[PDB]
């Protein structure tokens, strides 16, 4: 119904080595879709992805991704908004 | 410039609530990002809750998780913080700070502190029975 989203980082995160930070959001009815990089809680500028979507059954899967030098304290979040959401949906990064 | 509007302090019986509020005019289109400090007696300073400029995300000190909770007006022109079951060990005085979002995304969200605008400071006095 509502897009699945999962957050991670290429690699396990070391801090000060270069490392990338993943978006994948996958659902139907993509047209409109929205998704964001946040760090803390600000939208990253540079900000690339792929898509991939069928019109079959209108899936749809979308990576965003960003080279990042992780530190101990700084956040990083991704943010999609979707017709299916009144309000949009955040996911936070762990590790 | 910019000109903070923070209030809500005051005096209040433990186990009850209390809103902060803030509020900033002078930024571009309005847009900017939000942290509450205080400042107790024989304490460092502590570090509160942030908001981002977007108002939809949310870090808080595990000192205050589950207690302390951002919302926004009708207007969405203020910010609050509410503050429930609140203790003896929260008497401080509570200061907000601003800044433009691109500070703000290098301003670290747990602790940072590199914000340009703050508040003068509202105390709030957490008295036990």
């Amino acid at each position: 119904r509502t897009p699945k989203i999962q957050v991670y980082s290429r690699h396990p995160a070391e801090n000060g080595k270069s490392n990338f930070l993943n978006c994948y959001v996958s659902g139907f009815h993509g047209s409109d879709i929205e998704v964001d990089l946040l760090k803390n809680g600000e939208r990253i500028e540079k900000v690339e992805h792929s898509d991939l979507s069928f019109s079959k059954d209108w899936s749809f899967y979308l990576l965003y991704y960003t080279e990042f030098t992780p530190t101990e304290k700084d956040e990083y979040a991704c943010r999609v908004n979707h017709v299916t959401l009144s309000q949009p949906k955040i996911v936070k990064w762990d590790r | 410039q910019v000109q903070l509007q923070e209030s809500g302090g005051g005096s209040v019986q433990a186990g009850g609530s209390l809103r902060l509020s803030c509020a900033a005019s002078g930024y571009t289109d309005s847009r900017y990002c939000m942290a509450w400090f205080r400042q107790a007696p024989g304490k460092e300073r502590e570090w509160v809750a942030r908001i981002n400029s977007g108002r939809d995300i949310t870090y808080y000190a595990d000192s205050v998780k589950g207690r302390f909770t951002f919302s926004q007006d009708n207007a969405k022109n203020t910010v609050y913080l509410q503050m429930d079951s609140l203790e003896p060990e929260d008497t401080a005085t509570y200061y907000c700070a601003t800044d433009i979002p691109l500070r703000c995304r290098d301003i670290v969200a747990k602790g940072g502190d590199g914000f340009r605008y703050w508040g003068q400071g509202t105390q709030v006095t957490v008295s036990s029975h």
